[PDB]
C-alpha cells in the first residue's frame, strides 16, 4: 500500500455559512457562533451523561471551524483566503484550544490583548 | 426615479487597486447596483494634499478606471475632502479647488462630491470675518463649485454633522443643518450616516426627522460594514438594521465596506437583494439574503 | 490669520523606540510596554498621589496615539501599512485604556477574543 | 570557513512578493548577510501540491529573483517539502522531484533543501515494507537527490524531531536523529530550530548535545522573530537568547521573521550585529539593547 496522495476539498456552502457566523455585524454574532458561546459558557459551568454528548458536539463544532480554514487554505484562488488570513487564522486557533479545553474539562493577543483582559 | 445604490470606497487605511476597483464594477453591474464613490481617506490627492494636481500616470490609472465605470454602467463620482487646511474665505483656495477638479472633468468623469466629514468646527480667523457661521462658509464654496462645475445631475455633499448623535442641540433643532438645509442648491445632495456614526438601526422616524432639516430625502452613507475603526474585526454579516420602507423616503444608498476588499461580497450582494426587494416605492429578510450572497460567493472559491 | 496649512510632524526615534517596546519580542515585553501595564493593574485595584500617576499614565497613553499619528502621516505609506493592523489596534485599546482611567478619578476585539477572555 | 548567514522565507500565510523578495536581497547584502532560503509553507508548488512544476510566468519570476541573488551577492537556496504526499518506495515519485529541482537548477539554483518539518512520523504499507524506520527512508531520498544534484556546496535537510521539545524520546536517546546522524550523507547539512520550536535562549550547552547525536555542526532556523502561530502580534525586539559563543559551534543562522516584510528591519539588523560581532572568534561582543538602538536608527531613515 502506497501513501494516499494529498488531496484538497473544497469550500463547502456551510464552510462559508459558518465563516458568515463567526464574524458577523457590528452589534451582532451570527448565531451559529453565539450557539457555539452559549454551548462553551454551560459546559464550563458544569462537572449527568447530557455533558458528555454536548461537550461531544461542541468538539464536533469546533473541528467544523478547524476544518472550513483547512478547505478555505487549499483552494485554488489564495486572493480571498489571504484578504482574510489574520481573523481567520485567529478564530481557528483559539477554537482550537477551546476544543482541547472542553476535551480535558472532562478528565497571548499581544500588549492589547493583555490590557483589553483587564477592563470589565 | 433615480436612486443612487452602490459602494462608497471611504475608509481609513491602504485604498483599492484598480483592478480591485475594476472587480467591483463587475460585481456591481452584475447585482443590478448603479453608483460608486471615490472616497480613500488615505489618497493624498483627496484628503491632505487635495490641491496637488494628479501625476501623468496617476492620470492615466484614472482616466483607465473612469472609463471602466462607463463599461460596466457604473456612475463614477469623485470625491474631495478639503475641510482640513482649506480657507473659505481666500478666492487662491476656492480657484485652486476649481483647478484640481477641472482635471478630474479632463478623465472623463462627470459627478463629483464634496466631502466635509471627520474636520475641526471651527473657521480661521479670515473665514470667521467673511461668513456668519461655519455651515455658511460649506454651504457658500459647494454652491459655487456645484455652479462652477455647470450644476451636475449627480453632486452630493457630506456635512460635518453627518449622524444623529453629532447634532447640537440635536438633529431637529440644529442651526448646523438648519442653515445646510436652507442655504444649499436643492440639486446638490446631502451625505447621511443614520443616527450614529456606525447606525445599528435607521429608523424610518430618524431619516423623515432629518430629511425634515436638511429640506430633502438623503443619500445613505452605510458604515454598517465598515472596519477601518478595529482591524481586529471581520463583517460577513447580512446588510440588517435597514426597512425596506426607507428606500422611497432616501435618494440612495452607499455602503462604506471592510477595508479588506475580497471580504466585502456578502455587504454588497446582500445590499442590492435589499434594494432591489423593494425599489418600486416583509420583502427582505437579513438571515435569508445571507444564504444568498454565501450561495453566489461559494463558486469564487474553486 | 488665514487657515494654517496642513503639516506633518515627523516620526522620531523616540516613537520607533516605544513601538518596539510595545510589540517587542515572544517572550518579553518592551521596558515602556510592561510599565504601562503595571499601572493600569495597580489604579484598577485602588478607586477613592494615586491621581499624580493617573496623569503621568494618561500622559505615556497619549504618546502612543502620537506615536500612531505621525507613523501615519509620514511619506512611507509602505511601512505604515504592514503593521496597519498592530499599530491602529494598539493606539485605539491604549484610547480605551485612558478613557478608563479618566473615569475613575471622576467621582470590540471579535468572537475570537470572546472566547479567549474566558480561558485561565 | 564558510557559515551561512540571513533568513528563511519559511512561514504559514501570505508569502513574499518577488518585488519585496529583491528588495531584502540588497538589505542583506548592506548588513554583510549571505543567504535566503526559500520555503514559503504556502506556495502551492514549495509543499502541498510540490510534485507541480512552474508554469511560464512562474519560471520566468523565478529566475528573476535568483538573478538578482547572484546580483546582490547573497546565496539562494531552493527548498522542497515533499513529506505530505510522497511514497519514498516509489521511484516514480524520486523522479518527480528529481524533475522538479532540474526546473529550479534550470533557473541557476545550485544551492538546494529537502524538509521534513510538519509532517506525522508514520509512513504507508509499502515504505514500512522497503524502509526500516521513518529516519531510514528521509535519509534514502535526501541522499538520492544530493548524488543526484552532483553533491552541490550547499545542501539542507530538514528533520522532522528540529527541535528539543519534538525529539521522541529525547535529543540524545532519539533513533530518529542517530539514523540521521549516521547514515545522512556529511555533506548535507542538518537545520535545526532550537531546544523549542520558538526557542527562548538557543543555549551552547545544548548545542553540543544536538550537534552530538546528529554527527555535526546544525545550522538554525530561528523562529524568534516569527509570528504567524499568533497573527495578532508582531516582533521589533532584538535578537536575545543566542550566545555569540554558538557562532563557532554552527554551521549558519536563518531567521524566520514576521510575515509582515516591513516588520523585519530591526530583526534582520539586530541578527547581521550580531553575526559580524563574534564572525571569526573559534572555539560580551554583542548587547541587544545596543543592537536595538543601532537598527532603529537605521530604520527611522527609511520613514520621510
Ligand atoms: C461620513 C463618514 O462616516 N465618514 C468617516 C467616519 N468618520 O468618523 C469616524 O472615524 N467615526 C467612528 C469610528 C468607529 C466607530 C464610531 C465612530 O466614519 C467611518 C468610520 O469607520 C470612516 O471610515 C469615514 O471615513
Ligand atoms: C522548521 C520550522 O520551524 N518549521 C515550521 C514550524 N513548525 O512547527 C510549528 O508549527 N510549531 C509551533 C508553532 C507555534 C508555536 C510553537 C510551536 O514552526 C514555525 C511556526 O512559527 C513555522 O513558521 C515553520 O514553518
Amino acid at each position: 500500500m502506497e501513501k494516499p496522495l494529498y488531496t484538497a476539498e473544497p469550500v463547502t456552502l456551510e464552510d462559508l455559512q459558518l465563516l458568515a457566523d463567526l464574524f458577523y455585524l457590528p452589534y451582532e454574532h451570527g448565531p451559529k457562533g453565539a450557539q457555539m458561546l452559549r454551548e462553551f459558557q454551560w459546559l464550563r459551568a458544569n462537572s449527568i451523561e447530557e455533558w458528555r454528548s454536548r461537550a461531544a458536539k461542541f468538539e464536533e463544532m469546533c473541528g467544523l471551524v478547524m476544518g472550513m480554514f483547512t478547505r478555505l487554505s487549499n483552494c485554488a484562488n489564495r486572493t480571498i483566503l489571504y484578504d482574510m488570513y489574520s481573523y481567520v487564522w485567529d478564530i481557528k486557533s483559539i477554537m482550537s484550544m477551546v476544543k482541547s479545553f472542553v476535551q480535558w474539562l472532562g478528565c497571548r493577543g499581544g500588549l492589547a490583548g493583555e490590557f483589553q483582559r483587564l477592563l470589565p | 426615479r433615480r436612486f443612487l445604490c452602490g459602494v462608497v470606497e471611504g475608509f481609513y487605511g491602504r485604498p483599492w487597486v484598480m483592478e480591485q476597483r475594476k472587480e467591483l464594477f463587475r460585481r456591481l453591474q452584475k447585482w443590478e447596483l448603479n453608483t460608486y464613490l471615490y472616497a480613500p481617506k488615505d489618497d493624498y490627492k483627496h484628503r491632505m494634499f487635495w490641491r496637488e494636481m494628479y501625476s501623468v500616470e496617476e492620470a492615466e490609472q484614472l482616466m483607465t478606471l473612469i472609463s471602466a465605470a462607463r463599461e460596466y454602467e457604473i456612475e463614477f463620482i469623485y470625491a474631495i475632502s478639503p475641510g482640513l487646511d482649506i480657507t473659505f474665505s481666500n478666492p487662491k483656495e476656492v480657484s485652486t479647488l476649481k483647478r484640481k477638479l477641472d482635471q478630474v472633468s479632463q478623465f472623463g468623469c462627470r459627478s463629483f462630491a464634496l466631502l466635509f466629514d471627520d474636520i475641526d468646527h471651527n473657521m480661521c480667523a479670515a473665514d470667521k470675518e467673511v461668513f456668519s457661521s461655519f455651515a455658511h462658509a460649506q454651504v457658500s464654496i459647494t454652491n459655487e463649485i456645484y455652479q462652477y462645475l455647470g450644476e451636475p445631475e449627480t453632486f452630493l455633499f457630506c456635512p460635518t454633522e453627518y449622524c444623529g448623535t453629532f447634532c447640537y442641540p440635536n438633529v431637529s433643532q440644529s442651526p448646523y443643518l438648519r442653515t445646510v438645509g436652507e442655504k444649499l442648491l436643492p440639486g446638490i445632495e446631502v451625505l447621511w450616516t443614520g443616527p450614529k456614526v456606525v447606525s445599528k438601526e435607521i429608523p424610518v422616524e430618524s431619516i423623515e426627522e432629518v430629511s425634515k432639516i436638511i429640506k430633502r430625502a438623503p443619500v445613505i452613507w452605510d458604515n454598517i460594514h465598515a472596519n477601518d475603526y478595529d482591524q481586529k474585526r471581520l463583517f460577513l454579516g447580512p446588510y440588517k438594521g435597514r426597512s425596506t420602507e426607507l428606500i422611497p423616503r432616501l435618494k440612495g444608498v452607499l455602503t462604506n465596506p471592510n477595508c479588506e476588499f475580497e471580504a466585502n461580497y456578502v455587504a454588497i450582494h446582500t445590499l442590492a437583494t435589499w434594494y432591489k426587494s423593494n425599489m418600486n416605492g416583509v420583502l427582505y429578510s437579513p438571515q435569508m439574503a445571507l444564504k444568498l450572497a454565501l450561495t453566489e460567493w461559494l463558486q469564487e472559491f474553486g
